[PDB]
């Protein structure tokens, strides 16, 4: 006797992929197609709702890091292409009589470029990182892009400083938050809520060490997509920041020539003192406790009677094996290697870093830039939120991994799924149409 | 389990107005739709109003469309009627009862659940 | 409550909260395209309901019985123990089914309609 | 059939097939524009029969007589021997004139419903 | 007259030429933008009379009261002598008391409508 | 055959100072001017 | 036979045939290429 009644507007939805808008609150990643936040954003919790997430399959990192690289790319565009830079340089040693570690790591380097008018030529002293220049065989030397691509000089008044990104909704799609304590990457969260936007998301990039990212709320969280198949990184979540301090110790200037009509090149010039190399301080009993307390979530998965043993990156270039970041608008890439030197059984460490202008970023082959020289001493303090490692009997081995950022956003949007509003459904009632 | 408990008056004259109320416990009182329901001192029953269990639809016999009003308030569990004019052939003993009537997504009812004792009324 | 609040709520009182998902709805190429499908989805949807002759209502009755092989629960369990994400579920595989007699039955109403008003 | 099959079917027999056409209305640059003056066309008519009074109905029956000269054939050449794109060409000249008296009707229409709604 | 000629004209009057104002709401990039947001706006303002249960009229009447607060003039003064623009600033700051009183009203009246039909 | 409608009776207060046709006007010129010249001949060797 | 006006010279007619005729087409000769650098990223392939 029940007749089927039209019901509009029910509270149920299917897991969806869609594009996602951007929010904030001169800077690479100021978006001008980008809207004002709302200072009162909602968030509706869900009682008795256990939505099920895969941090694996979120399709909103996909998003992420294509919004990234455009936003990139549409940065450095406007700016100066130094195509008179690929000429044969002829160099010698900045410091000839120098012992401390930046023996032979800045070449003073003479050429010719171009000037404004045709017809001219200069010459042009400069100094560069030995990481930036390639020996042909003073000696001769080009630069070690020459060979690859083109560099697109950035332009000097865009901060490469991290602002937080809040990403929304369209209409007819909600966001779920997982709230669920300890959630680790997969499977039914319990505290699940609807929000609008996400949290802000401060695009930061760096290799192996999480920088300035979100904390555990009660412990480290270790999660990966397969935790027994040492293919696949794992993302470890600290619940505590540990501080690493880095600096550019020297005072370096900046010179600029022009190089054609409305064309400037901005290079490193003298170095006002000691020639000193860059590091980052972080303190040996806080970087102990956490790597204990990982060890302990790592046991685990592994054995409670599994040695844990943590040791350097072996293999691949220095972006992957070193920990690469942008600190004060320079490139550091440190060492690492005394904070993964040890074996697990049941004041402060100074990494070495060295500094480069010609990069080539997101992994991309083709697109290299140059990165202006920055005036003054350079300081940063950051804080380390997670880390990201690689496994390799009774002896398990990690390593700093990394060097694929899509793990890095996955990090920050592990707790947001999106979904698609399903506004109609049907029910039996004891209700007939007259 | 269920007390519903009829509150009243007692002599009225023709013409008239008098109120009955009912106070009800021991269930839920917003999930059922009530009634009233008069039996004459010397007759038989007979339906006489129902309301929905929001309050927002009421019945009536024709006899009475246009001398009694009934009404209930969800929050106090009070079902109240409301009665004008009040002519001799009013005279009864006026029940409340819990059924009657369903809201499309809960079962058929279609008969009188649950009782009261009953008020007096007397022209 | 808020947007989808009523979600983990039993099918009778999530069925007091239409109105607030229903405005929800509404509320750079791919930022087009998206808004564009948001549109053309929210269209489609309002046809299908104005094709079954709801295009009006939140809550609309008709004349197609429920055939029981779709869902032999009574209305005690689907309207105070389900939510809508679970019947949802359970009846997914005759959505299409139960949309094709609901247009069926329109199409006879109408031209019912008309004959009845052909009556002089 | 499938859509426009009654197409060259008689004007009756094409009447029962309006869903089948009403759902294949909404079923870079370039195709953006076409999608956009889909929707916009699309609301048009919804709009239009909105303000003849047929928000709700494929079959809507109104107040404006036919006025013969329109067209003189009776009933059974019309929706027995002719398609609707026969009928469709024959009375072109006259859609904006018809179209005009359903609109007056329907304000006529609304100023009385609301002058009855008055009555207490 | 044609579009919004009765703009200064008074509220009674203007009443009459609702259908032209109507037929004129729908009549790269940037171009996109404009157009994609005329037509959410228009359709937010169909969901919203569908809402309050007048999806397919220019003149709706419904069950809420005058609270006299949101105006205390008599009708004589408001369709004689005001004209829409005046009224429209006068009421601007209850606006949406009253939409949210319409609201509630069509929820109570549909679930007041489906429990009629559920009479045998 | 453009209309124009009047409007009796109605008193629009203008203000010609924070009227925004002007600024979409300008970007309007700009961008077809710069549209124009993109198709062009660049004169880099001239700089001699 | 296909034409927009088949008695005006001015315009092309488009024959549409029934069945098919193989046309076998051949380069007999076994060519090499070279490649060379032309710049930053950039290489120039030629007949060798
Ligand atoms: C993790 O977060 C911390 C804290 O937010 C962050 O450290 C901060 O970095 C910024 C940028 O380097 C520091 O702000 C600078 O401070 C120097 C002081 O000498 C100023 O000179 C800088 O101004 C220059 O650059 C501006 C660029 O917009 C110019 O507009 C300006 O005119 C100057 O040229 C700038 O104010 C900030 O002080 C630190 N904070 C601390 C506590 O050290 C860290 O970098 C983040 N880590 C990562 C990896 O992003
Ligand atoms: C790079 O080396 C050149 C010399 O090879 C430096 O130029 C000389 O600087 C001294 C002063 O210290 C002058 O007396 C010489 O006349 C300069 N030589 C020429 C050819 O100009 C140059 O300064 C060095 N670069 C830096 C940054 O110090
Ligand atoms: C610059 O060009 C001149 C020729 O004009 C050449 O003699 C000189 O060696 C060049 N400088 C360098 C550093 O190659
Ligand atoms: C030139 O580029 C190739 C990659 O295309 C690289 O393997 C090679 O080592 C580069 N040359 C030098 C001298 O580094
Ligand atoms: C879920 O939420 C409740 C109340 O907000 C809380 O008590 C409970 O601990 C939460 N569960 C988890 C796993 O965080
Ligand atoms: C680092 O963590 C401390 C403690 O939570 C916090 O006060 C500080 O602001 C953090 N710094 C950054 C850059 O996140
Ligand atoms: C972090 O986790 C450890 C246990 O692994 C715990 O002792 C410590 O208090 C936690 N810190 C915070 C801030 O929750
Ligand atoms: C994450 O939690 C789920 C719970 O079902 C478990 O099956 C999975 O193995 C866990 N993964 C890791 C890396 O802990
Ligand atoms: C994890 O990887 C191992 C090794 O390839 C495989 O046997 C196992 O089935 C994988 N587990 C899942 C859940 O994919
Ligand atoms: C970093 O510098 C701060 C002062 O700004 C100091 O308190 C902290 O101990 C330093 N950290 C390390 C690891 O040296
Ligand atoms: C600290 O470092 C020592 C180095 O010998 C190691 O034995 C110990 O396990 C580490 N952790 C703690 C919590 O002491
Ligand atoms: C490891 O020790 C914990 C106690 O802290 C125990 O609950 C767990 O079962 C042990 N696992 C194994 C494999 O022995
Ligand atoms: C880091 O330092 C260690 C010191 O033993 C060295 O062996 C390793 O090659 C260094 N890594 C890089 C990338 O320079
Ligand atoms: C690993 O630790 C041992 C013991 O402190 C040390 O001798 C060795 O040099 C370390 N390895 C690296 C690469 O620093
Ligand atoms: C660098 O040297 C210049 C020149 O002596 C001086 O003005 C400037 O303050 C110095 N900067 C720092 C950070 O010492
Ligand atoms: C969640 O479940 C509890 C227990 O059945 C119920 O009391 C509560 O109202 C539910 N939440 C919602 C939003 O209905
Ligand atoms: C219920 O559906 C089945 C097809 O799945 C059909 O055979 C059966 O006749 C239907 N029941 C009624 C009463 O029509
Ligand atoms: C609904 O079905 C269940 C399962 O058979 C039964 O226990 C329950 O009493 C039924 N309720 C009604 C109202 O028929
Ligand atoms: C729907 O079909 C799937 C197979 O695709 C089956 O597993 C599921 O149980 C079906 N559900 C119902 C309600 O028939
Ligand atoms: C086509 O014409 C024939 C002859 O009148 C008729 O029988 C047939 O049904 C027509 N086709 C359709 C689709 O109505
Ligand atoms: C039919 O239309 C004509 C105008 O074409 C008009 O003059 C005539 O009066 C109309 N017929 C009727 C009955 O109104
Ligand atoms: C319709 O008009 C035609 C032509 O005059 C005539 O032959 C036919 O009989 C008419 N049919 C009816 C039902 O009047
Ligand atoms: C419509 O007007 C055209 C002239 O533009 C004429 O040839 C045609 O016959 C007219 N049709 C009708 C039905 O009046
Ligand atoms: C303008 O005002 C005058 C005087 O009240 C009135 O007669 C006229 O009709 C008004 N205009 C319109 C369009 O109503
Ligand atoms: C009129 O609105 C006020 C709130 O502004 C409210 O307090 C008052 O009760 C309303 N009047 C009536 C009759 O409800
Ligand atoms: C309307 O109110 C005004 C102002 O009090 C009064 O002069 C006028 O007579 C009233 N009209 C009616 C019809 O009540
Ligand atoms: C509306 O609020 C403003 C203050 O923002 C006030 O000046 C105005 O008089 C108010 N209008 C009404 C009709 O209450
Ligand atoms: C194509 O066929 C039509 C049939 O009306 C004829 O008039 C025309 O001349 C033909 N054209 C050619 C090129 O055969
Ligand atoms: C074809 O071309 C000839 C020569 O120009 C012309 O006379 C004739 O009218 C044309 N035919 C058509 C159909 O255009």
């Amino acid at each position: 006797n029940l007749w089927v009644t039209v019901y509009y507007g029910v509270p149920v939805w299917k897991d969806a992929e869609t594009t996602l808008f951007c929010a904030s609150d001169h800077n690479v990643w100021a978006t001008h197609a980008c809207v004002p936040t709302d200072p009162n954003p909602q968030e509706i919790h869900l009682e008795n709702v256990t939505e099920e997430f895969n941090m694996w399959k979120n399709n909103m990192v996909e998003q992420m890091h294509e919004d990234i690289i455009s936003l990139w790319d549409q940065s450095l565009k406007p700016c100066v292409k130094l195509t008179p830079l690929c000429v044969t340089l002829q160099c010698t040693n900045y410091a000839p009589k120098l012992r401390s570690m930046m023996r032979g790591e800045i070449k003073n380097c003479s050429f010719n470029m171009t000037t404004e008018l045709r017809d001219k030529k200069q010459k042009v002293y400069s100094l560069f990182y030995r990481l930036d220049v390639v020996q042909i065989n003073n000696k001769e030397y080009r630069l070690i892009n020459c060979n690859t691509s083109a560099i697109t000089q950035a332009c000097p008044k865009v901060s490469f400083e991290p602002i937080p990104i809040h990403y929304c909704a369209p209409a007819g799609f909600a966001i779920l938050k997982c709230k669920d304590k300890k959630f680790n990457g997969t499977g039914p969260c319990q505290n699940v809520s609807t929000v609008q936007c996400t949290h802000g998301i401060k695009p930061v990039v760096s290799t192996q060490l999480l920088l300035n990212g979100s904390l555990a709320e009660e412990e480290v969280i270790i999660r990966s997509e397969n935790i027994t198949n040492n293919a696949k990184n794992i993302l470890v979540q600290l619940n505590t920041s540990v501080q690493i301090n880095c600096t550019r110790p020297s005072n370096n200037t900046v010179k600029s020539i022009r190089i054609g009509p409305g064309q400037a090149f901005y290079y490193f010039g003298d170095v006002l003192g000691h020639v000193r190399m860059a590091h980052c301080n972080i303190s040996k009993a806080t970087w102990n406790e956490t790597l204990g307390k990982v060890v302990k979530q790592l046991r685990k998965h592994f054995g409670n009677n599994t040695i844990i043993r943590f040791a350097q990156s072996s293999g691949g270039d220095l972006e992957v094996t070193t920990h690469s970041f942008n600190c004060g608008g320079e490139f550091f890439y440190c060492n690492t290697s005394g904070l993964f030197n040890s074996t697990w059984i049941s004041d402060s460490l100074i990494l070495p870093c060295w500094i480069k202008q010609i990069i080539n970023m997101w992994q991309r082959i083709g697109q290299a830039m140059y990165a202006p020289p920055i005036q003054g001493v350079i300081r940063c303090v950051s804080n380390i939120t997670g880390l990201i490692l690689t496994r390799d009997s009774t002896t398990e081995t990690f390593r700093p991994g990394g060097g694929d950022m899509r793990d890095n956003w996955r990090s920050e949007l592990y707790k947001y799924k999106v979904v698609k509003i399903e506004p109609l459904g049907v029910a039996p009632t004891r209700c007939k149409r007259r | 389990e269920v007390q519903l408990v009829e509150t009243g008056g007692g002599l009225v004259q023709p013409g008239g107005s008098l109120k009955l109320s009912c106070r009800a416990s021991g269930y839920t009182f917003s999930s059922f739709a009530m009634s009233w329901v008069r039996q004459a001192p010397g007759k038989g029953l007979e339906w006489v109003s129902l309301i929905n269990d929001r309050g927002g639809l009421t019945f009536y016999v024709d006899s009475v469309k246009g001398r009694f009003t009934i009404s209930r308030d969800n929050s106090k569990n009070t079902l109240s009627l409301q009665m004008h004019s009040l002519r001799d052939g009013d005279t009864a003993v006026y029940y409340c009862a819990t059924g009657g009537m369903s809201s499309a997504l809960q079962s058929s009812k279609y008969y009188f659940d649950f009782w009261g004792q009953g008020a007096l009324v007397t022209v | 409550d808020g947007f989808l609040g009523a979600a983990g709520s039993t099918m009778g009182a999530a069925s007091m909260t239409l109105t607030v998902q229903a405005r929800n709805l509404l509320s750079g190429i791919k930022q087009l395209q998206a808004r564009v499908l948001a549109v053309e989805h929210y269209l489609r949807d309002q046809q299908l309901l104005g094709i079954w002759g709801c295009s009006g209502k939140l809550i609309c009755c008709t004349n197609v019985p429920w055939n029981s092989s779709w869902s032999n629960r009574n209305l005690s369990e689907i309207w105070d123990n389900m939510t809508w994400l679970q019947w949802d579920k359970e009846i997914s595989n005759y959505t299409q089914i139960i949309y094709g007699l609901l247009e069926e039955s329109q199409n006879q109403q109408e031209k019912n309609e008309q004959d009845l008003l052909a009556l002089d």
